[PDB]
């Protein structure tokens, strides 16, 4: 079927699968809004999954300080808020195979490459748009200790969904705003990460094609910012 | 049944969660910014949790060899200015909690109370204290708890060593994290590689 | 309409660019415009209605904007099909679809 | 699922998403009929598609002038009428791709091949049930130009269906009499041509079938004929 | 007293008193709208009126192309419409003397400086917030012919106010959309002009201040546009 938000459409069948996370639907905040200009579908440019591949993150807001409207807002506003819809989609074959875990993580503080008391520094932890492809201030490579020094099959403990290629080519995640504040600083501090690890690494047989897309289309939700300037 | 897997019964009992050690003979004093960071079989445990809430008790065990020591313990508040000497101005303040103790009698404890300008603290932070090369990130940016503080009263050759007791109370926790699965090396950060 | 085989998927980012705001020089800002990721494996049709916008009620038959189509994914395809297919484009009218003012001149000789 | 008419049977699931010809149902003349024994299906022979046709084009009534019952009805009176059933069949695997337009035009009034005011003949414009495959009395070779000399896009004006062969495998037309006359000589004169035109060639990668077979079923539908002779 | 529109705040006593130009309020267009974030007051540089001045003119709506939001809609949309609340202010002492008319021109077609069929250049018909202050594709100098070849005398056939200093330190207009279609090109084509001129020039004797301000304010009313682009 079709989804549309804003002036952005995309096709997908299994949006009333979605995992919202924590069972809690996103909302405005409570008395104890741009709406649909902001609240589009940004479609980002899609991941070439082969047989070698690591994993892939992104930092919410951070992968959308560039999109539009909302990334104005953004630049254009001292504290901000949103919850995320995230759609991520696998387009392949019947005799293509593979598993991702789709997770997102709140306060995905991330380790270091490094032995040191050395933090990752800021251009390493902001990377926009196009995410971190995983492989002395850059972060962890080790997709298998989650890049933070914990267990990858532990990581259903966080807001997931798997994406099986011979059962589903789709993920939902839908993310309340998570913060121990009602807004926050945009741009030094992301509340959510997108994480998407293989599990069982893409085969196919030669002939086919060798990588397979993955698409992430995130829609902020509920999105409110105070301190507006021009 | 299943109130000892309760957050309250996981995270709430009483431990030693720092060690406060000074001579005497500037000098008779110590201080000690107070963080669950320290003991790494506390801060496994806390680091569970993505946020946690609580007012914590603190028990103060102190031992003492060289009539009975007076001690003052000095609670200071987040963002309040910490003893630089053993006779500071900051030891007089009546906005700083103060317990003297004797020893001998049984030993100090108060409550200090969930003191963050946040509505919880923060585990862990995927964020900064600002834009530049050199600023802070993780948890270390956010949670000032406070400091404690100690200093012998008394006029004059001694060692002293107080265990602070703590225990976490009224307690709350969200957003639950995978275990850490390899060795801590440091405080505050997520770094594992020997 | 998408005219590959049953086995080939992928994904079309179709975008609409109202008149006098330039055609897109990338998908990214075609994606920033109005538009529709359409997946060709989902659905062999998709359609786009660009509604009439101009300042007075008519315009003259001798811009509306662009009509754009980018990859948004590469072309899979599993062993023993073709690596390339071929897509169809159609127009028409809607039913609020008007003409006026007749003429006759050497378009057609 | 089944379609039987007269003692002819063709098997098709598809046969409820027909297209009627201006929307106007096949019937007998108003005051203002021999039935199922001359109203069956007839199954021409089977085009081979490839991906170097240029398509197939078949005149009506003149298809079936060899065509059993409705055949000789057409030699043994002087006048008559008919609307058809035409249903085309194309069956591929999930591994094919092509696409083609069935097409049926009224008074399909053929170019010549050639400069001069100099008519198609008639050994030409009557093909019989082989129809003609396209490659000095001879009609046009140009399917682009409808070998009329109008445009292939613009096809489409005429009662028509797609056969896309990842989606649908036939198309179905049930076309009225159209003529300017109640009956008229079913021999020196078609009401109708059915062309079919490949607007994507056929692809398929070695080892699958190079050819795959366009199969057409028609049936009268509500013949009358006037002016019966032995 | 105090008038406030968006985040823009100006006082005037005199608020009750605006003429309504051709006795018609401005409206959004009826079925044979960003509101407050565009419709703000915006000021401009305040003109310097001395003895020797002989007067000011701005287009609308190219006076706000640069100005916030409704400048920012004139770029990111084909088409546009909106009416005008023109505040003029001119402060002064009970010691100074002078009679401005400030009038609203629809369609002021200007006239060159020079004797040809020669048009008036697009670079000084779009003079931007800065408007014109009047001294070979050049306009006309010729306050006292409108700029156009028509008698100043006759001005107020416009709708206008004038700013007598004795009097008033103020007048305000209230000019609706007018044009002959209903949206156009806020780019192309110019609605209004507001014209400035001293009638009766300033005086004032020495050690008095030699220069009075004349400070223009503009809202747009019942902004619309059609046509948005990214």
């Amino acid at each position: 079927i079709q989804i549309t938000r804003g002036d952005s459409t995309i096709t997908s069948q299994d949006t009333a699968n979605a995992v919202v996370a924590y069972g809690v639907w996103p909302s405005y905040l409570t008395p104890d809004q741009p709406d649909t200009s902001s609240n589009r579908f940004y479609t980002l440019d899609s991941r070439s999954w082969t047989s070698a591949s690591s994993g892939w993150w992104w930092k919410l807001p951070d992968a959308l300080k560039n999109m539009g409207i909302f990334g104005e807002n953004m630049f254009y506003h001292f504290l901000g808020r949103s919850g995320y819809t995230i759609h991520v989609q696998c387009n392949s074959s019947k005799f293509h195979q593979g598993l991702l875990i789709v997770a997102a993580i709140p306060e995905h503080q991330l380790a270091s490459a490094t032995s040191g008391n050395v933090s990752v520094g800021y251009n390493h932890t902001h990377p926009g748009e196009q995410g971190r492809e995983v492989v002395n201030k850059r972060p962890s490579d080790d997709s298998w200790l989650n890049f933070d020094g914990t267990l990858l099959g532990n990581l259903p403990i966080y807001p997931h969904q798997y994406i099986n290629l011979r059962t589903n080519n789709s993920a939902t995640l839908i993310l309340p705003y998570v913060n121990a504040v009602p807004m926050d600083s945009m741009l030094r501090h992301n509340n959510w990460s997108l994480v998407i690890i293989p599990i069982c690494p893409l085969q196919v047989q030669p002939g086919g094609t060798q990588s397979i897309p993955i698409t992430v289309s995130i829609s902020p939700m509920f999105s409110e910012f105070s301190g507006p300037r021009s | 049944t299943r109130d000892e897997t309760s957050i309250e019964s996981f995270l709430g009992r009483s431990g030693c969660i720092a060690m406060i050690e000074f001579n005497t003979s500037g000098k008779g004093f110590k201080t000690w910014k107070v963080s669950l960071q320290e003991m790494a079989q506390i801060r496994r445990k806390y680091e569970l949790f993505t946020y946690t809430r609580f007012d914590s008790e603190i028990t103060i065990v102190t031992a003492a060899a060289a009539g009975h020591i007076v001690l003052q313990f000095m609670y200071v508040p987040p963002g309040a200015p910490v003893p630089e000497k053993r006779d500071d101005y900051t030891w007089q303040s009546g906005t700083n909690a103060s317990v003297f103790w004797q020893e001998g009698q049984p030993y100090p404890r108060f409550t200090i109370p969930f003191m963050s300008i946040a509505s919880a603290y923060y585990m862990f932070y995927d964020g900064y204290d600002g834009d530049s090369a050199a600023s802070k990130y993780g948890s270390v940016v956010t949670n000032d708890m406070g400091t404690i503080c100690v200093r012998i009263v008394t006029s004059n050759d001694s060692n002293i060593v107080c265990r602070i007791y703590h225990k976490a109370k009224h307690i709350k926790a969200w957003c639950p994290r995978p275990p850490r699965a390899v060795a801590y090396q440091h405080t505050h950060s997520t770094n594992y590689i020997p | 309409m998408f005219c590959g085989s049953a086995s080939s998927t992928l994904k079309l980012l179709i975008a609409y660019t109202p008149p006098g705001v330039g055609k897109p020089k990338s998908r990214r800002e075609a994606m920033l415009g109005t538009h529709l990721v359409w997946d060709v494996g989902l659905q062999s049709t998709a359609s786009l209605v660009v509604p009439w916008v101009s300042a007075s009620h008519f315009r003259f038959t001798t811009s509306a904007g662009y009509i754009t189509c980018w990859y948004q994914t590469n072309f899979v395809v599993p062993d023993s099909t073709p690596d390339n297919a071929k897509m169809v484009c159609m127009v028409s009218a809607c039913k609020d679809f008007c003409l006026r003012l007749a003429r006759d001149t050497n378009l057609h000789t």
